[PDB]
Protein backbone atom coordinates (compact mmCIF):
# COMPACT_ATOMS: atom_id res chain seq x y z
CA UNK A 1 0.00 0.00 0.00
CA UNK A 2 1.71 3.50 -0.99
CA UNK A 3 0.98 5.97 2.13
CA UNK A 4 1.52 9.04 3.82
CA UNK A 5 0.67 9.79 7.30
CA UNK A 6 0.82 13.27 8.91
CA UNK A 7 1.31 13.61 12.65
CA UNK A 8 2.52 16.18 14.94
CA UNK A 9 -0.75 18.57 14.64
CA UNK A 10 -2.53 20.29 17.46
CA UNK A 11 -3.39 23.96 19.25
CA UNK A 12 -0.06 25.98 19.89
CA UNK A 13 -0.82 29.83 20.74
CA UNK A 14 0.25 32.73 18.64
CA UNK A 15 4.42 33.29 18.50
CA UNK A 16 4.31 29.28 19.00
CA UNK A 17 6.23 26.67 17.38
CA UNK A 18 5.04 23.57 16.23
CA UNK A 19 7.10 20.71 14.45
CA UNK A 20 4.88 18.19 11.92
CA UNK A 21 5.98 14.70 10.12
CA UNK A 22 4.94 12.80 6.84
CA UNK A 23 5.20 9.35 7.51
CA UNK A 24 5.79 7.30 4.05
CA UNK A 25 5.02 3.99 3.37
CA UNK A 26 4.75 1.41 0.38
CA UNK A 27 7.92 3.22 -2.17
CA UNK A 28 11.42 4.28 -2.44
CA UNK A 29 10.58 7.57 -0.29
CA UNK A 30 14.09 8.96 -1.38
CA UNK A 31 13.49 9.18 -5.18
CA UNK A 32 10.90 11.62 -4.71
CA UNK A 33 10.47 15.20 -4.24
CA UNK A 34 7.21 15.69 -1.48
CA UNK A 35 5.74 18.94 -0.43
CA UNK A 36 3.50 20.14 1.85
CA UNK A 37 0.12 21.65 1.15
CA UNK A 38 -2.58 23.46 4.00
CA UNK A 39 -6.04 24.25 3.54
CA UNK A 40 -7.81 26.81 6.24
CA UNK A 41 -11.21 25.43 7.60
CA UNK A 42 -13.42 26.35 4.76
CA UNK A 43 -11.12 27.43 2.65
CA UNK A 44 -8.93 26.68 -0.44
CA UNK A 45 -5.44 24.61 -0.80
CA UNK A 46 -2.43 26.85 -0.61
CA UNK A 47 0.86 25.23 -1.06
CA UNK A 48 3.46 25.67 1.70
CA UNK A 49 7.50 24.02 0.80
CA UNK A 50 8.53 21.36 -1.22
CA UNK A 51 12.06 19.63 -0.66
CA UNK A 52 13.94 17.32 -3.83
CA UNK A 53 14.99 13.94 -3.06
CA UNK A 54 17.99 14.66 -1.81
CA UNK A 55 17.40 17.84 -0.04
CA UNK A 56 19.26 20.50 -2.94
CA UNK A 57 16.41 22.19 -3.79
CA UNK A 58 13.82 24.09 -1.15
CA UNK A 59 11.00 26.06 -2.03
CA UNK A 60 8.55 27.99 0.11
CA UNK A 61 5.28 30.27 -0.28
CA UNK A 62 6.18 33.88 0.12
CA UNK A 63 3.51 33.71 3.45
CA UNK A 64 5.57 31.31 5.51
CA UNK A 65 9.42 32.19 4.61
CA UNK A 66 11.89 32.72 7.41
CA UNK A 67 9.56 30.93 9.75
CA UNK A 68 8.71 27.59 8.06
CA UNK A 69 11.86 24.70 7.79
CA UNK A 70 11.14 22.00 5.76
CA UNK A 71 13.71 18.87 6.44
CA UNK A 72 13.56 15.28 5.12
CA UNK A 73 15.03 12.23 7.02
CA UNK A 74 15.36 8.74 3.98
CA UNK A 75 16.36 6.88 6.35
CA UNK A 76 13.21 6.64 8.80
CA UNK A 77 11.22 7.74 5.54
CA UNK A 78 9.99 10.98 7.06
CA UNK A 79 9.30 14.38 5.87
CA UNK A 80 9.25 17.18 8.22
CA UNK A 81 7.75 20.92 8.73
CA UNK A 82 9.28 23.28 11.43
CA UNK A 83 6.60 26.04 11.98
CA UNK A 84 8.14 28.91 13.98
CA UNK A 85 6.52 32.17 15.03
CA UNK A 86 2.93 30.51 14.42
CA UNK A 87 -0.04 33.19 13.32
CA UNK A 88 -3.72 32.92 13.51
CA UNK A 89 -3.20 32.59 9.73
CA UNK A 90 -1.43 29.26 9.98
CA UNK A 91 -4.26 27.31 11.17
CA UNK A 92 -5.30 24.73 8.46
CA UNK A 93 -5.12 21.07 7.82
CA UNK A 94 -1.76 20.41 6.75
CA UNK A 95 -1.27 17.42 3.82
CA UNK A 96 2.03 15.75 3.30
CA UNK A 97 2.09 14.78 -0.61
CA UNK A 98 4.28 13.27 -2.86
CA UNK A 99 5.31 14.39 -6.53
CA UNK A 100 5.52 12.32 -9.41
CA UNK A 101 9.11 13.08 -11.26
CA UNK A 102 8.24 12.86 -14.36
CA UNK A 103 5.04 15.23 -14.70
CA UNK A 104 5.46 17.20 -11.12
CA UNK A 105 1.66 16.47 -10.14
CA UNK A 106 1.21 15.49 -6.79
CA UNK A 107 0.17 11.37 -6.85
CA UNK A 108 -0.28 10.80 -3.23
CA UNK A 109 -1.43 12.35 -0.34
CA UNK A 110 -2.29 11.69 3.42
CA UNK A 111 -4.99 12.21 5.65
CA UNK A 112 -3.94 15.81 7.16
CA UNK A 113 -3.37 16.87 10.35
CA UNK A 114 -4.83 19.72 12.33
CA UNK A 115 -2.69 23.15 13.47
CA UNK A 116 -4.60 25.46 14.90
CA UNK A 117 -2.80 28.46 16.13
CA UNK A 118 -4.99 30.89 18.52
CA UNK A 119 -4.68 33.30 -5.10
CA UNK A 120 -2.46 33.19 -8.26
CA UNK A 121 -4.65 31.54 -10.39
CA UNK A 122 -8.36 32.09 -10.18
CA UNK A 123 -11.59 29.61 -11.24
CA UNK A 124 -15.41 30.38 -10.69
CA UNK A 125 -16.23 29.62 -6.61
CA UNK A 126 -19.16 27.55 -7.93
CA UNK A 127 -20.38 25.10 -10.69
CA UNK A 128 -23.67 23.29 -10.85
CA UNK A 129 -25.55 20.85 -13.07
CA UNK A 130 -28.03 18.22 -13.06
CA UNK A 131 -26.85 14.39 -13.97
CA UNK A 132 -26.07 13.64 -17.20
CA UNK A 133 -24.97 17.30 -17.93
CA UNK A 134 -22.01 18.28 -19.19
CA UNK A 135 -19.87 21.23 -16.31
CA UNK A 136 -16.94 22.98 -17.29
CA UNK A 137 -14.57 24.60 -14.87
CA UNK A 138 -11.82 27.16 -16.18
CA UNK A 139 -8.49 27.80 -14.40
CA UNK A 140 -6.90 31.26 -15.49
CA UNK A 141 -3.23 31.94 -15.76
CA UNK A 142 -0.48 33.96 -16.64
CA UNK A 143 3.06 33.66 -18.73
CA UNK A 144 5.13 32.22 -16.06
CA UNK A 145 2.49 29.64 -14.96
CA UNK A 146 0.14 28.16 -16.85
CA UNK A 147 1.36 29.91 -19.64
CA UNK A 148 5.17 28.20 -19.36
CA UNK A 149 4.02 24.93 -17.31
CA UNK A 150 1.76 21.79 -17.86
CA UNK A 151 -2.22 22.46 -15.19
CA UNK A 152 -2.87 19.45 -12.76
CA UNK A 153 -6.42 19.21 -11.43
CA UNK A 154 -7.62 17.89 -8.20
CA UNK A 155 -10.19 16.67 -6.70
CA UNK A 156 -11.54 16.64 -3.27
CA UNK A 157 -15.15 15.30 -1.87
CA UNK A 158 -16.28 16.78 1.26
CA UNK A 159 -14.19 15.55 4.33
CA UNK A 160 -11.92 13.48 2.50
CA UNK A 161 -7.88 14.90 1.09
CA UNK A 162 -7.43 16.02 -2.49
CA UNK A 163 -6.99 13.26 -5.00
CA UNK A 164 -5.36 13.53 -8.30
CA UNK A 165 -8.04 14.05 -11.33
CA UNK A 166 -5.20 15.05 -14.10
CA UNK A 167 -2.02 15.89 -14.75
CA UNK A 168 0.33 17.22 -17.87
CA UNK A 169 -3.34 19.11 -18.55
CA UNK A 170 -5.12 16.37 -20.12
CA UNK A 171 -3.76 13.20 -18.46
CA UNK A 172 -6.08 10.97 -16.39
CA UNK A 173 -4.16 8.59 -13.64
CA UNK A 174 -5.24 4.67 -13.16
CA UNK A 175 -8.89 5.02 -11.28
CA UNK A 176 -9.78 8.29 -12.86
CA UNK A 177 -13.21 8.30 -15.11
CA UNK A 178 -12.78 9.01 -19.13
CA UNK A 179 -15.92 11.45 -18.68
CA UNK A 180 -13.15 13.93 -16.29
CA UNK A 181 -11.10 15.75 -19.21
CA UNK A 182 -8.53 18.66 -19.34
CA UNK A 183 -7.16 21.21 -22.14
CA UNK A 184 -4.45 23.79 -21.72
CA UNK A 185 -4.91 26.95 -24.20
CA UNK A 186 -2.68 29.83 -23.76
CA UNK A 187 -2.48 30.74 -20.06
CA UNK A 188 -6.02 29.30 -19.70
CA UNK A 189 -6.93 25.89 -19.00
CA UNK A 190 -10.02 24.31 -18.38
CA UNK A 191 -11.57 20.88 -16.48
CA UNK A 192 -14.65 19.05 -17.99
CA UNK A 193 -17.56 16.36 -16.84
CA UNK A 194 -19.44 14.99 -19.31
CA UNK A 195 -22.16 13.70 -17.87
CA UNK A 196 -22.10 14.86 -14.20
CA UNK A 197 -22.72 11.79 -11.80
CA UNK A 198 -23.01 11.94 -7.85
CA UNK A 199 -19.87 11.28 -6.87
CA UNK A 200 -18.64 14.33 -8.34
CA UNK A 201 -20.07 16.61 -6.23
CA UNK A 202 -16.76 17.98 -5.01
CA UNK A 203 -14.48 21.12 -4.53
CA UNK A 204 -12.10 20.84 -7.77
CA UNK A 205 -8.27 22.89 -7.64
CA UNK A 206 -6.33 23.53 -10.62
CA UNK A 207 -2.21 24.01 -10.02
CA UNK A 208 0.88 24.52 -12.13
CA UNK A 209 4.11 25.75 -11.40
CA UNK A 210 5.04 29.34 -11.18
CA UNK A 211 8.85 30.52 -12.55
CA UNK A 212 8.85 33.87 -11.56
CA UNK A 213 7.36 33.29 -8.02
CA UNK A 214 9.17 29.71 -7.87
CA UNK A 215 6.81 28.47 -5.95
CA UNK A 216 3.88 26.23 -6.85
CA UNK A 217 -0.07 28.30 -7.43
CA UNK A 218 -3.34 26.69 -6.63
CA UNK A 219 -6.32 28.00 -8.14
CA UNK A 220 -9.06 29.11 -5.41
CA UNK A 221 -10.85 25.96 -5.86
CA UNK A 222 -14.73 25.41 -7.38
CA UNK A 223 -17.32 23.59 -5.93
CA UNK A 224 -19.48 21.68 -7.95
CA UNK A 225 -23.11 21.29 -6.73
CA UNK A 226 -24.85 18.16 -8.47
CA UNK A 227 -28.84 19.07 -8.16
CA UNK A 228 -31.14 16.31 -7.82
CA UNK A 229 -28.55 13.64 -7.80
CA UNK A 230 -29.35 10.00 -6.22
CA UNK A 231 -27.17 7.94 -4.01
CA UNK A 232 -25.63 5.97 -6.33
CA UNK A 233 -26.50 7.10 -9.18
CA UNK A 234 -29.58 4.46 -8.92
CA UNK A 235 -32.89 6.40 -9.64
CA UNK A 236 -36.50 4.63 -7.87
CA UNK B 1 29.84 27.22 -9.60
CA UNK B 2 28.61 24.35 -7.42
CA UNK B 3 25.93 22.72 -10.23
CA UNK B 4 29.58 22.60 -12.98
CA UNK B 5 31.87 20.84 -10.71
CA UNK B 6 28.47 18.61 -9.53
CA UNK B 7 28.11 17.93 -13.64
CA UNK B 8 31.53 17.50 -14.20
CA UNK B 9 32.01 14.99 -11.37
CA UNK B 10 29.14 12.68 -12.41
CA UNK B 11 29.98 13.26 -15.94
CA UNK B 12 33.78 12.49 -15.87
CA UNK B 13 32.99 9.45 -13.25
CA UNK B 14 30.98 7.78 -15.41
CA UNK B 15 33.01 8.61 -18.95
CA UNK B 16 35.73 7.35 -17.17
CA UNK B 17 34.43 3.89 -15.60
CA UNK B 18 32.57 3.28 -18.78
CA UNK B 19 35.98 3.51 -20.68
CA UNK B 20 37.88 1.81 -18.08
CA UNK B 21 35.01 -1.02 -17.98
CA UNK B 22 35.24 -1.01 -14.29
CA UNK B 23 32.43 0.59 -11.75
CA UNK B 24 34.16 2.58 -9.68
CA UNK B 25 25.35 11.94 -1.53
CA UNK B 26 22.93 13.82 -4.49
CA UNK B 27 25.90 12.55 -7.21
CA UNK B 28 26.27 9.11 -6.09
CA UNK B 29 22.26 8.69 -6.77
CA UNK B 30 22.59 10.78 -10.26
CA UNK B 31 25.29 8.58 -11.10
CA UNK B 32 23.34 5.33 -10.29
CA UNK B 33 20.64 6.55 -12.48
CA UNK B 34 22.98 7.56 -14.75
CA UNK B 35 24.85 4.30 -15.23
CA UNK B 36 21.13 2.16 -15.76
CA UNK B 37 19.92 4.92 -18.22
CA UNK B 38 22.85 5.75 -20.08
CA UNK B 39 24.11 1.97 -20.64
CA UNK B 40 20.33 1.20 -21.83
CA UNK B 41 20.20 4.37 -24.58
CA UNK B 42 23.95 2.97 -25.92
CA UNK B 43 22.37 -0.50 -26.02
CA UNK B 44 19.39 0.63 -27.89
CA UNK B 45 21.07 3.34 -30.22
CA UNK B 46 24.29 1.21 -30.83
CA UNK B 47 23.84 1.84 -34.68
CA UNK B 48 23.30 5.44 -34.40
CA UNK B 49 26.10 6.14 -32.35
CA UNK B 50 28.31 3.57 -34.78
CA UNK B 51 27.61 6.37 -37.70
CA UNK B 52 27.49 9.12 -35.90
CA UNK B 53 31.36 8.09 -34.41
CA UNK B 54 32.22 6.86 -37.62
CA UNK B 55 31.17 10.69 -39.14
CA UNK B 56 33.06 12.93 -36.41
CA UNK B 57 36.41 10.41 -37.60
CA UNK B 58 37.67 10.42 -33.80
CA UNK B 59 41.76 9.53 -34.49
CA UNK B 60 43.93 11.96 -32.14
CA UNK B 61 44.00 15.02 -29.72
CA UNK B 62 42.76 17.28 -31.77
CA UNK B 63 39.64 15.48 -33.25
CA UNK B 64 38.50 15.44 -29.42
CA UNK B 65 39.14 19.25 -29.53
CA UNK B 66 37.53 19.88 -32.61
CA UNK B 67 34.54 18.03 -31.30
CA UNK B 68 34.91 20.09 -27.78
CA UNK B 69 34.33 23.11 -30.28
CA UNK B 70 31.29 22.33 -32.08
CA UNK B 71 29.31 20.80 -28.68
CA UNK B 72 28.35 24.56 -27.83
CA UNK B 73 25.60 24.19 -30.89
CA UNK B 74 24.33 20.37 -30.32
CA UNK B 75 20.62 21.87 -28.89
CA UNK B 76 20.07 24.04 -31.03
CA UNK B 77 16.38 22.90 -32.45
CA UNK B 78 15.09 24.69 -29.45
CA UNK B 79 13.70 20.77 -27.81
CA UNK B 80 14.74 20.55 -24.21
CA UNK B 81 14.64 17.58 -21.76
CA UNK B 82 16.00 15.20 -19.70
CA UNK B 83 15.79 12.50 -22.93
CA UNK B 84 18.23 14.94 -25.15
CA UNK B 85 20.51 15.49 -21.85
CA UNK B 86 21.14 11.70 -21.64
CA UNK B 87 21.50 11.56 -25.30
CA UNK B 88 24.49 13.30 -25.18
CA UNK B 89 26.16 12.36 -22.04
CA UNK B 90 25.22 8.37 -23.43
CA UNK B 91 26.95 8.96 -26.65
CA UNK B 92 29.56 11.21 -24.58
CA UNK B 93 30.36 7.50 -22.63
CA UNK B 94 30.54 5.88 -26.44
CA UNK B 95 33.16 8.19 -27.82
CA UNK B 96 35.10 7.53 -24.50
CA UNK B 97 35.06 3.70 -24.96
CA UNK B 98 36.16 4.40 -28.70
CA UNK B 99 39.02 6.48 -27.50
CA UNK B 100 40.68 3.70 -24.84
CA UNK B 101 40.64 1.68 -28.23
CA UNK B 102 42.64 4.40 -30.18
CA UNK B 103 44.94 4.59 -27.18
CA UNK B 104 43.71 8.23 -26.57
CA UNK B 105 42.63 7.94 -22.64
CA UNK B 106 44.13 11.07 -21.94
CA UNK B 107 40.59 12.52 -23.92
CA UNK B 108 38.25 11.39 -21.85
CA UNK B 109 38.75 14.41 -19.63
CA UNK B 110 38.36 17.58 -21.92
CA UNK B 111 35.29 15.48 -23.45
CA UNK B 112 33.74 15.70 -20.07
CA UNK B 113 34.79 18.78 -19.60
CA UNK B 114 33.13 20.31 -22.95
CA UNK B 115 30.25 18.26 -23.02
CA UNK B 116 29.77 19.64 -18.88
CA UNK B 117 30.29 23.51 -20.37
CA UNK B 118 26.92 22.87 -23.02
CA UNK B 119 24.88 21.71 -20.21
CA UNK B 120 25.80 24.13 -17.56
CA UNK B 121 26.23 27.02 -20.60
CA UNK B 122 23.29 27.10 -22.66
CA UNK B 123 20.85 24.80 -20.06
CA UNK B 124 22.02 26.47 -16.95
CA UNK B 125 18.37 28.16 -16.21
CA UNK B 126 16.96 25.10 -17.70
CA UNK B 127 18.58 22.33 -15.23
CA UNK B 128 18.17 24.82 -12.58
CA UNK B 129 14.54 24.88 -12.62
CA UNK B 130 14.83 20.68 -13.34
CA UNK B 131 16.03 20.69 -9.38
CA UNK B 132 19.44 19.81 -11.23
CA UNK B 133 20.72 16.09 -10.49
CA UNK B 134 17.97 15.63 -8.05
CA UNK B 135 15.56 16.14 -10.93
CA UNK B 136 17.23 13.85 -12.89
CA UNK B 137 17.35 10.85 -10.08
CA UNK B 138 12.98 11.87 -9.60
CA UNK B 139 12.32 11.85 -13.48
CA UNK B 140 14.01 8.78 -14.41
CA UNK B 141 12.63 6.15 -11.24
CA UNK B 142 10.93 3.51 -12.13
Amino acid sequence: QVTLKESGGGLVKPGGSLRLSCAASGFTFSSYSMNWVRQAPGKGLEWVSSISSSSSYIYYADSVKGRFTISRDNAKNSLYLQMNSLRAEDTAVYYCARQVGATWAFDIWGQGTLVTVSSVLTQPPSASGTPGQRVTISCSGSSSNIGSNTVNWYQQLPGTAPKLLIYSNNQRPSGVPDRFSGSKSGTSASLAISGLQSEDEADYYCAAWDDSLNAWVFGGGTKLTVLGAAAENLYF
Amino acid sequence: DDLYRQSLEIISRYLREQATGSKDAAGRRALETLRRVGDGVQRNHETAFQGMLRKLDIKNEDDVKSLSRVMIHVFSDGVTNWGRIVTLISFGAFVAKHLKTINQESCIEPLAESITDVLVRTKRDWLVKQRGWDGFVEFFHV
